[PDB]
């Protein structure tokens, strides 16, 4: 995260860390959605163009995490991947269209002050909160400019209308994306950057006080450029697949 | 790297 | 079922330092 803060105690019970056993390293964000399953963007795993190709093998999951890369001790649980999910359709050739995955963990992880899961959108939920001018939140320890935080940033964006983020690339942008961020002429920035992917972008509906996850950090041209702007995987757009592969599974 | 060890 | 419902803050009452902000441009 790009012009953020550092995250109170137990703010995003829900935000995960994609961890790599060798090298040990910080793949990428996530969130937790039940005991067993996380969602993440599918470019964290499969990446042919940087050769970037991860197994549940090669993964370990840290939950209710602060510090970056302390073993907190007590209070994290790490989790090893019993089978990882990437959604049929996801172009991963031209725009990261569908950039989603589902994690299933080996075991279901018992919940706490630091960890508990966050509400998947609905229909009316959705609909009543994606609207440019609303602000959600991006949490993340990616980096701090386009070096690294020993604790979570979190930073609070606009949702921008459909036209502004299509006018700010050359990148074709889908029904399946949305963009955030302040624009030029507004004062206050911030984003997301490298290590950031697969977080959740999230609002807390204020019609039952609970927290939604909205998007998934997919991609950016670059942190916190100017006339730039953040994309995201439009979660509910995606929710029956999602679905599907926890009736399935 | 930056990491401290796992159990 | 409990979700998006933090032990830390909705539980207790308890609200962070910027969430006012998202709420307010709602
Ligand atoms: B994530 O932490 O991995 C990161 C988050 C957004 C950074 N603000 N995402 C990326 O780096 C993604 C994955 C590979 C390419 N990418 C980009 O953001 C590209 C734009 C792009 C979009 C669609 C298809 C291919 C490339 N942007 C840059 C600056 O490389």
């Amino acid at each position: 995260i790009v012009e953020g803060s550092d995250a109170e105690i137990g703010m995003s019970p829900w935000q995960v860390m994609l961890f790599r056993k060798s090298p040990q390293e910080l793949l990428c964000g996530a969130s937790l959605i039940s005991d067993r399953w996380v969602l993440t963007a599918a470019h964290c795993l499969l990446y042919p163009p940087w050769d970037k190709n991860f197994t549940e093998n090669d993964l370990l999951v840290r939950i209710g995490k602060h510090s970056r890369t302390r073993y907190e001790r007590n209070i994290e649980k790490i989790s090893m991947l019993e089978k990882i999910y990437i959604h049929p359709r996801y172009n991963w050739r031209e725009n990261l269209d569908r950039d989603i995955a589902l994690m299933k963990l080996k075991k279901p992880v018992a919940f706490s002050d630091y960890i508990h899961p966050v509400c998947l959108p609905d229909r009316e939920t959705a609909a009543s909160l994606l609207q440019a001018g609303y602000k959600g939140r991006v949490t993340g320890w990616g980096n701090l400019k386009e070096g690294q935080p020993s604790v979570l940033q979190v930073v609070n964006l606009p949702i921008v209308e459909r036209p502004v983020c299509k006018d700010s690339t050359r990148i074709r942008i889908t029904d399946n994306m949305f963009c955030a961020g302040y624009k030029p002429d507004e004062g206050k920035r911030g984003d997301a950057c490298e290590g950031d992917s697969g977080g959740p972008f999230v609002m807390k509906s204020p019609f039952n006080n609970r927290w939604y996850q909205m998007g998934i950090v997919s991609w950016g041209e670059g942190c916190d450029r100017d006339g730039k702007y953040g994309f995201y995987t439009h979660v509910f757009r995606l929710k029956k697949w999602i679905q599907k592969v926890i009736d399935q599974f | 790297g930056d990491f401290e060890e796992i159990p | 079922a409990d979700c998006g419902l933090r032990p830390l803050f909705e539980k207790k009452s308890l609200e962070d330092k910027t969430e006012r902000e998202l709420l307010e441009s709602y």
